[PDB]
RNA sequence: GGGAUGACCCCAGGCGGUAGGGGAGCGUUCCCGAUGCCGAUGAAGGCCGACCCGCGAGGGCGGCUGGAGGUAAGGGAAGUG
RNA sequence: GGUGGAGCCUGGGAGUGAGGGCGCGAGCGAUAACGUCCGCGUCCGAGCGCGGGAACAACCGAGACCGCCAGCUAAGGCCCC
RNA sequence: CCGUGAGGGAAAGGUGAAAAGAACCCCGGGAGGGGAGUGAAAUAGAGCCUGAAACCGUGGGCUUACAAGCAGUCACGGCCCCGCAAGGGGUUGUGGCGUGCCUAUUGAAGCAUGAGCCGGCGACUCACGGUCGUGGGCGAGCUUAAGCCGUUGAGGCGGAGG
């Protein structure tokens, strides 16, 4: 082995969800939050488990 | 009140406005006595 | 003399020596291709039926192409939907040798 | 925006000036305003399971041993450290400086003799780590060291 | 590490403006009016690729129909005659025949009127 | 062979002076000389200087023969604008731009 | 294989009597001729197509009550500036014009359709300029 | 299915799409790779291009400019479009 | 019978909780409303992509993976535009 | 600089290895330029590295004064250019087609929001818990925390605890 070939297994990095970069790219604009009120708002909702 | 332009006028529509803005050169006669050039019906700048 | 032949779901008017581009057909470059037994003579009478049966056109497969890229774009206003796709269409280039 | 220099003052009355609408100029929407979600000091450490470092150490040696690139030596004699003296013992050792070498010995004199070679990295045995095994083409230990590397695994 | 815009956004805009070369006024000069014009020009191109196929056929027909009205019949009967005669040759594209090869065209009229 | 003078940072509005430069272009230096004298705009003063500096540049530098000079090319580009505050009613304060011309006369032989 | 398109053709000329031909039925034909849609090299963007001369206008006949009942309208830019001219008065005043307006309305709109109209020359009764060619109906 | 246990060939199907879910990728800054490699016979950046590769985001290549930097394969992390 | 982008079970992520036109069944209205309220269906919503209806979200036709200067049709059309 | 005052509060870096920072001459009142000279380079000339875009200008090709429009697109033709050529680049005469982008809405070209244009800044993060998944380690077990030793980009130890 050497540092060139080290690398991780095919699971194990994933490497995550952007949100709010371009259209198409999926998430974009509304950033998966979808159209107005409280849940889209910054502090969002009231703690739904109660 | 207070009229205002509704759209920035285009580079073309303004330059078209200026289609009349060109100067015409001064109209000049050669001086009967002196060598030089004069507007007619005026007194020569050299040798009145 | 001329011939009206059919290749790739399309009909073209071939004289001998004419180079022409055609929906891509399966054969090596330089192989010889016998074009389906076609539709018309340039000496007239021979027309007939779907196809005059047994008279042929032979053409040399000159090589295989890919056409100049066409950009296929799709845009839907106020829905935030755009797609951009390049497409270039495979072809085969032929030389018309003789009309049999 | 809370940590930037500027005032807390509202810049404009908020209605009727014909302009957009603002707070303090510390707001991240202003040039010179605060950053949003940018870096703060953080500690990147985590605790890798000891068994996993133990194994990966063993495995990393093994990978070198299975290449035949491990060599254990006794005593040097390229000691009393002078990189000239080490360079001799290294010649007889067949290490020509054509492959990076990781040299593990507790002998401070041999260590400093090799320290300055571009192709040598050196360690006390108690600091054997896998990152240095993998960086180096050849692994070289003495008979101490290798003894404690052994007692360290298991 | 901070990754600022740097070179990227300029290149993106330059790309579009190259595509907009030749458009009127700001539509070639301004990244936005360029981008807007392109959206159009891209859906028009797709629409008119679809409809170039229609546009050409309509011309062939007017020309076919014109030439066999010279020989005294319709387009509509003529096509039936050829459907009858098995002559599904014509592929209206060959009104090339109708113009350059008149006597070939005439023999096709005849084969058509026998039905 | 050509000769050129450029007056730079001439404090005048390009549109205004460009208009007289338009008067003398492709003209023989002798009529250009007359036109500027009897053209009434502050722009003739300036172009005249550049003209002359370029005609002078022709004879003493590029070996160009004064009698054969005409204006082969010429133009005014627009230098940096001096900006000043103009106080208005109800506390207002606009900015007038006092603008700047870079005048170029380029001479050639007929 | 590209579709054929003419190089410059030479204009043919035609002459029609129009006496007793009806109106829209004559106009239909004059239209197709003007366009050149009989010529089977016809092309939409060109203006290849016959010039047309018509004599014995004023002698067009029409069916129904249209001589009294059919009105042509003309709007000036001005208030109340809509003029209503009944067919009979037109024929009695500017016969032709009745064919001209019938063919104009039947040619395509545009710069080219406006040129084709220039190639229709309509006269009342007989004669005309004689130095072109002109076959018949 | 082919028995290459395939990374490909053949056959048959599906492939409008906002909210939204899922999946693959492009690029940007930084790190290891790096005491290395590219570089004045010209780095980055800029301006062109009708050429090549890529579905695309992009990557090349040539010319001009520029005059001191740049940074592979493979992986890591983010003030990343 | 039906192998279907069917069904059922467990669990991760949602978004939605302003609907609208049309048809048919009612109520309210005046056997008014481009009215209003329910029911069953549909389409627009998201198919303001395509053909027809002069033009026109939802009426008729038809579910647009890409390319073709090939063919057959739908609705609607075939005097000229 | 703004505010009576508490107080608010900016912009603004880069010639060149080296000033060798352009003597002298010419136009000019100066400014500026033109030669000369320096320099590897002077569109490195001090309003100085690179020098993008909006914006303005000179010159050249095609084009346009009986046509009408979200400015394009598809076709054919003219002229100009590159080429060996069926080739391609430019431009646009005529013909077909064609209701800007974003936002918000049941529904917008909409006579509903937003935007003069260009460049640069600009918004899903981090910590600690949780709960799922996934990659690995060990598995009736798993695992250390604070510390301590070592190292100076070396790791180990530590079993309280959970
Ligand atoms: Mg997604
Ligand atoms: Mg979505
Ligand atoms: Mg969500
Ligand atoms: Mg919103
Ligand atoms: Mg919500
Ligand atoms: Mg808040
Ligand atoms: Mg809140
Ligand atoms: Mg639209
Ligand atoms: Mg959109
Ligand atoms: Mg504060
Ligand atoms: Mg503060
Ligand atoms: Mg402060
Ligand atoms: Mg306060
Ligand atoms: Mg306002
Ligand atoms: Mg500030
Ligand atoms: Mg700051
Ligand atoms: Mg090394
Ligand atoms: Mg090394
Ligand atoms: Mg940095
Ligand atoms: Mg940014
Ligand atoms: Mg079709
Ligand atoms: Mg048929
Ligand atoms: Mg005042
Ligand atoms: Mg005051
Ligand atoms: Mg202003
Ligand atoms: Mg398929
Ligand atoms: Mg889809
Ligand atoms: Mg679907
Ligand atoms: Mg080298
Ligand atoms: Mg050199
Ligand atoms: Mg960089
Ligand atoms: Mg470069
Ligand atoms: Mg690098
Ligand atoms: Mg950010
Ligand atoms: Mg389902
Ligand atoms: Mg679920
Ligand atoms: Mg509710
Ligand atoms: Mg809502
Ligand atoms: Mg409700
Ligand atoms: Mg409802
Ligand atoms: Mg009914
Ligand atoms: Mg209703
Ligand atoms: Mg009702
Ligand atoms: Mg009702
Ligand atoms: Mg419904
Ligand atoms: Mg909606
Ligand atoms: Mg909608
Ligand atoms: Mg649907
Ligand atoms: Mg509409
Ligand atoms: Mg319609
Ligand atoms: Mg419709
Ligand atoms: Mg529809
Ligand atoms: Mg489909
Ligand atoms: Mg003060
Ligand atoms: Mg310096
Ligand atoms: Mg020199
Ligand atoms: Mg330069
Ligand atoms: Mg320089
Ligand atoms: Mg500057
Ligand atoms: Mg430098
Ligand atoms: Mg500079
Ligand atoms: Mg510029
Ligand atoms: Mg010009
Ligand atoms: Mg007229
Ligand atoms: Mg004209
Ligand atoms: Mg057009
Ligand atoms: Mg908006
Ligand atoms: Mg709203
Ligand atoms: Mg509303
Ligand atoms: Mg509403
Ligand atoms: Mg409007
Ligand atoms: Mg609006
Ligand atoms: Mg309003
Ligand atoms: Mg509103
Ligand atoms: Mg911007
Ligand atoms: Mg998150
Ligand atoms: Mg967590
Ligand atoms: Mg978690
Ligand atoms: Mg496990
Ligand atoms: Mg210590």
């Amino acid at each position: 082995m050497k540092l060139s070939d080290l690398r991780p297994n095919p699971g194990a990095n994933k490497r995550r969800k952007r949100v709010g970069r371009g259209p198409g790219s999926g998430h974009g604009k509304t950033a998966t939050r979808g159209h107005k009120g409280q849940k889209s708002r910054s502090g969002g909702l009231k703690d739904p488990r109660r | 009140k207070h009229p205002v332009p509704k759209k920035k006028t285009s580079k073309a529509r303004r330059d078209a406005r200026r289609s009349h803005h060109a100067l015409t050169p001064p109209t000049l006669v050669p001086c009967p006595e002196c060598k030089a050039m004069k507007p007619p019906h005026t007194v020569c700048p050299e040798c009145g | 003399m001329f011939a009206i032949v059919k290749t790739g779901g399309k009909q073209y008017r071939v004289e001998p020596g004419l180079k022409l581009r055609v929906e891509k057909l399966d054969a090596e470059p330089g192989a010889t291709v016998e074009l389906p037994v076609l539709l018309l003579g340039g000496e007239k009478t021979v027309v007939g039926t779907p196809v005059v049966e047994g008279a042929s056109v032979v053409a040399e497969v000159l090589g295989h192409g890919r056409g100049k890229k066409i950009l296929v774009s799709k845009f839907k206003a106020k829905v935030q939907y755009r797609r951009k796709k390049g497409h270039r269409q495979p072809y085969t280039e032929l030389l018309i040798k003789e009309i049999r | 925006r809370g940590e930037v220099a500027y005032s807390g003052r509202k810049i404009w009355p908020q209605k009727h000036t014909g302009r957009a609408r603002h707070g303090d100029i510390g707001a991240p929407i202003f040039v010179g305003g605060g950053v949003v979600f940018g870096p703060k000091p953080r500690d990147y450490s985590y605790t890798l399971p000891k068994k996993v470092r133990k194994k990966g150490l063993a495995m990393a040696v093994a990978d070198r041993a299975r290449e035949g690139k491990l060599l254990l030596v006794e005593a040097f004699a390229g000691v009393n450290g002078k990189t000239k003296e080490f360079l001799a013992w290294a010649k007889e050792a067949g290490l020509d400086g054509s492959e990076s070498v990781l040299l593990v010995t507790g002998n401070e004199l041999v260590r400093r003799a090799a320290r300055n070679l571009p192709w040598v990295v050196t360690l006390a045995p108690e600091g054997l780590n896998v990152y240095d095994i993998v960086r180096t083409e050849r692994l070289v230990m003495d008979l101490d060291a290798w003894e404690v590397f052994q007692n360290r695994i298991g | 590490p901070r990754a600022k815009t740097g070179v990227v956004r300029r290149r993106k805009h330059k790309k579009i403006l190259k595509l907009a070369k030749g458009y009127w006024g700001l539509r070639s000069k301004s990244f936005r009016k360029a981008r807007e014009t392109l959206f159009a020009a891209g859906n028009y191109a797709y629409a008119h690729r679809k409809r170039r196929k229609r546009d050409f056929r309509r011309l062939w027909i007017v020309r076919i129909n014109a030439a066999c009205r010279q020989h005294g019949l319709n387009y509509s009967t003529f096509i039936h005659g050829l459907k009858k005669a098995g002559i599904e040759v014509d592929r209206k594209n060959l009104a090339d025949l109708a113009v350059r090869e008149p006597q070939v065209f005439a023999e096709l009229v005849e084969r058509a009127k026998a039905a | 062979m050509e000769a050129k003078a450029i007056a730079r940072y001439v404090r005048i509005s390009p549109r205004k002076v460009r208009l007289v430069v338009d008067l003398i272009r492709g003209k023989s230096l002798e009529e250009a000389r007359n036109i500027l004298r009897y053209t009434n705009k502050r722009g003739a003063y300036f172009v005249a200087k550049v003209l002359e500096s370029a005609a002078a540049n022709a004879v003493n530098n590029h070996d160009m023969l004064e009698d054969r000079l005409y204006v082969k090319a010429a133009y005014v580009d627009e230098g940096p604008a001096l900006k000043r505050v103009l106080p208005r009613a109800r506390g207002r304060a606009d900015i007038i731009k006092k603008r700047t011309s870079h005048i170029t006369v380029i001479l050639g032989e007929k | 294989m590209k579709t054929y398109v003419p190089k410059q053709v030479e204009p043919r000329w035609v002459l029609i009597d129009a006496e007793g031909k009806t109106l829209g039925r004559l106009a239909t034909k004059i239209a197709t001729l003007l366009r050149g849609k009989h010529r089977p090299d016809w092309t939409p963007n060109v203006a290849m197509g016959d010039f047309v001369v018509v004599v014995n206008a004023d002698k067009i006949r029409v069916t129904g009550k249209k001589l009294e009942q059919k009105i042509y309208t003309r709007y000036s830019g001005y208030p109340g500036g809509l003029k209503k001219i009944p067919l009979e008065k037109m024929l009695a005043t500017h016969p032709e014009r009745v064919l001209e307006h019938a063919v104009k309305g039947m040619l395509p709109k545009g710069p080219l359709g406006r040129r084709l109209f220039k190639r229709l020359k309509v006269y009342a009764g007989p004669d005309h300029p004689h130095q072109a060619q002109r076959p018949e109906k």
